[PDB]
């Protein structure tokens, strides 16, 4: 069978049952609710077709979701919202760990550099929270 | 023999 | 759309500190440390989220070392006090498994000695321990079960009529191989007798049972296979016969059973078929002891030697000199391979070094731990302590915390 996803700009998705369903939230709406189509407000035509495109391979980060997500970064972040929305445990965890390693293994500045970040403390907090380390 | 418990192959 | 964006500020900012908290988690604790001196609302994410608490818990979830000290030291307690606490505990910890590992390197040690005092027939063939308990096999015929704490003696098991060469347990039954040629299974709390296996024609030499099935090895050159649908019922699936002497060692999981024999051969057999796979051939005498996890078979030999093995192609990874008798007993985690031998000497080995083909023969031996006077039998450790058995009526405990 076939279900309507409906963005929150208003293109319509036909997709399959079984791949939607992969969204516990989307699979409410369908199961309990019994809704045709599936509204999307928080989730516009662009980031869900790249969501789809993610669940369908998908049907502990291989290779092919690296090059997923080479985008940049207001996308990730996009997309993030998109899979703790649709409740997407997989994408959540693949993006969430994608962020973690642009973290890992750099100094402070250059992690503020990495996520333009402007540096907030005071010399005196900075000095504090660095003798605690 | 006072170990028994291993044994050659004899 | 955005280039760049503060998924650290952002999240929580709408809402989502937990998926801000998520990330976080996965950084290790000098990365996490970073994170801290990025800007202000980076650190209070980790504050506010206590990640350093949720660092130390992942380890002691992860980590049977760090579960151990969390145990041990007693820090354990605060986990599942303020964020600052677990911040300022963490190097703590750290300099703790420093200082372990450095007592291994250089042999610094406790010793407990637990004289058996057996009457007539001297010697502790065998031996499982816990926390609570060490539970050892003597040549008197006898199970003796020690408080772990008091090294006193709490209860002796008679019902063998020899030997008690091979002994397991869990958390319901101690099941026992003897001399006598009979398999017995005890009740783990009381020590009742609940069952007695009458198969083998010769003395039951080792024996391992895991998850409802258990294998024994006998003198006489056999293998059985049993299900075991509780103390009471236990049923003979297969006999494996193949080896041309004695088999000295079983153990298995759900891919092999690994069993290895006085006719100097290794062979390992598919658990669910009980049909034989492959001869792990290459030790020049007989195997008296091996030890199987994974892909790993180590096994010791009256030939002196100790060789590791893959189980998938039967390749020997190494062969480590250095005993001068009989390595009687071996084990391993994840670190180091332990082994017991004929003259008494206990020897330990760096594991990662001796499956890194590049590195020397001459480093692979950390040490030679030299406090028995009579042949090692039987040793079980883990990463804080050994616990020995000796032909010299003798129970070590050495700790290295
Ligand atoms: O023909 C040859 O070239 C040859 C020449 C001399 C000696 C040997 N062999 C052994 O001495 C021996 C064991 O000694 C024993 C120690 C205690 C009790 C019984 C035997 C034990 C095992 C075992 F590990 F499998 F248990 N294997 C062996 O090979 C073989």
């Amino acid at each position: 069978p076939s279900i309507k996803l409906q963005s929150s700009d208003g293109e319509i998705f036909e997709v399959d049952v079984e791949i939607a369903k992969q969204s516990v939230t989307i699979k409410t709406m369908l199961e309990d609710l019994g809704m045709d189509p599936v509204p999307l407000p928080n989730v516009n035509a662009a980031i869900l077709k790249k969501v789809i495109q993610w669940c369908t391979h998908h049907k502990d980060i291989p290779v092919w979701d690296q090059e997923f997500l080479k985008v940049d970064q207001g996308t990730l972040f996009e997309l993030i919202l998109a899979a703790n929305y649709l409740d997407i445990k997989g994408l959540l965890d693949v993006t969430c760990k994608t962020v973690a390693n642009m973290i890992k293994g750099k100094t402070p500045e250059e992690i503020r550099k990495t996520f333009n970040i402007k540096n907030d403390f005071t010399e005196e907090e900075e000095a504090q929270v660095r003798k605690e380390n | 023999y006072l170990d028994s418990g291993i044994h050659s192959g004899a | 759309s955005m280039l760049q964006r503060d998924f650290i500020t952002a999240l929580p900012a709408r809402g989502l500190d937990h998926i801000a908290e998520n990330i976080l988690s996965y950084l290790d604790a000098k990365s996490l440390c970073a994170a801290e001196l990025v800007c202000k609302e980076w650190y209070r994410v980790t504050s506010d989220g206590m990640l350093w608490k949720k660092l130390i818990e992942r380890m002691v979830r992860t980590d049977s070392l760090w579960r151990g000290l969390a145990e041990r030291r007693g820090w354990g307690q605060y986990l599942f006090p303020p964020n600052s606490f677990y911040r300022a505990l963490y190097p703590k910890i750290i300099q703790d498994i420093e200082t372990i590992e450095s007592n291994w390197r250089c042999g610094r040690h406790s010793l407990q000695r637990i004289h058996c005092r057996s009457e007539t027939s001297k010697g502790v063939y065998c031996l499982q321990y816990d926390d609570q308990k060490i539970v050892s096999g003597l040549r008197d015929n006898t199970i003796k079960i020690w408080d772990k704490n008091t090294l006193e003696c709490k209860r002796i098991l008679t019902g063998h009529t020899g030997s008690v060469l091979c002994l397991q347990y869990d958390e319901r039954v101690i099941i026992t191989g003897s001399s006598d040629s009979t398999v017995r299974v005890w009740d783990v709390n009381t020590g009742e007798m609940l069952n007695t296996l009458i198969h083998h024609c010769e003395a039951v030499l080792h024996l391992r049972f895991n998850n409802g099935m258990m294998v024994t090895c006998s003198k006489d050159r056999s293998i059985a296979v049993w299900d075991m649908a509780s103390p009471t019922d236990i049923t003979l699936r297969r006999v494996l016969v193949g080896h041309r002497a004695a088999v000295n060692v079983v153990d298995f999981d759900d891919k092999y059973i690994v069993s290895a024999s006085g006719d100097r051969t290794i062979k390992v057999w598919n658990t669910s078929t009980c049909e034989f796979v492959r001869t792990l051939n290459g030790h020049k005498r007989g195997i008296a002891c091996l030890q199987y996890r994974d892909r790993l078979v180590v096994s010791g030999s009256s030939d002196n030697t100790i060789r590791l093995w893959d189980i998938e192609c039967g390749a020997c990874l190494r062969v480590l000199e250095g005993h001068e008798e009989l390595v009687r007993c071996i084990r391993f985690d994840n670190k180091r391979i332990v082994s017991g031998a004929y003259d008494g000497k206990i020897k330990v080995w760096d594991l990662v070094a001796a499956l890194d083909p590049r590195a020397p023969a001459g480093t692979l031996c950390l040490r030679t731990l030299v406090e028995h006077s009579g042949r090692v039998f039987r040793l079980q450790f883990d990463e804080f302590q050994i616990v020995s058995s000796s032909h010299d009526d003798t129970i070590l405990i050495w700790d290295f915390l």
